[PDB]
């Protein structure tokens, strides 16, 4: 599926 | 940040785009700069399938942070124009967004 | 919610795309997918007018959140399927978060 934050980090 | 490392080939047709890390720029879940550039990322990629019939060599890391496409037919018209397209789009984001995205052409 | 209005002719050529509630309040999940649509819609603008030649009557009101791109050369097949390839970006989009964008063929 599309993960919007995909570029996101956890911390 | 993101790094996207673009390569392009002697007759200008793009043939690996390498986008790399996390944008670092809000908290997880509310980060605008990854929301654009995955919007757009898996937005071509799969227009590109959808709408030509180019069947790119993709690979990633499904827990984010790592995108790898390579063209194949580099000679489909439809599917560079998807690719430069792509380009176009996150270099809209680097030029407002200068120290989440970067983009580095081989 | 943001809506996107899209409006293909007779001959299958798009016309209009218009998005609205952009700038909007908006319930969870509205700034990522805000921020997804309107990359994707932005970036797509300049790709038509970097990479084609077509020159399309551009709206925005940024105060608004309404954004409309109404097509003036509908033959340019390059201007056309970066429009469909945005088509499938919101779309993509759509099929994840249903609850914060719709789109609807006019
Ligand atoms: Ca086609
Ligand atoms: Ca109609
Ligand atoms: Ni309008």
């Amino acid at each position: 599926k599309l993960n919007l934050q995909f570029f996101a980090s956890k911390k | 940040m993101i790094t996207v490392d673009i390569t392009v080939n002697d007759e200008g047709k793009v043939t690996d785009v390498i986008m790399d890390g996390h944008a670092d720029h809000g908290e997880y879940g509310h980060d605008i700069v990854s929301a654009g550039a995955s919007a757009v990322l898996f937005g071509s990629v799969n227009a590109i399938i959808g709408l030509t019939s180019e069947r790119p060599d993709i690979n990633y890391d499904d827990q984010g942070g790592h995108f790898h496409i390579r063209s194949v037919d580099t000679n489909n018209d439809e599917a560079q124009l998807i690719l430069q397209t792509m380009l176009v789009s996150l270099q809209t984001i680097e030029e407002e967004y200068n120290e989440n995205i970067r983009l580095n052409y081989k």
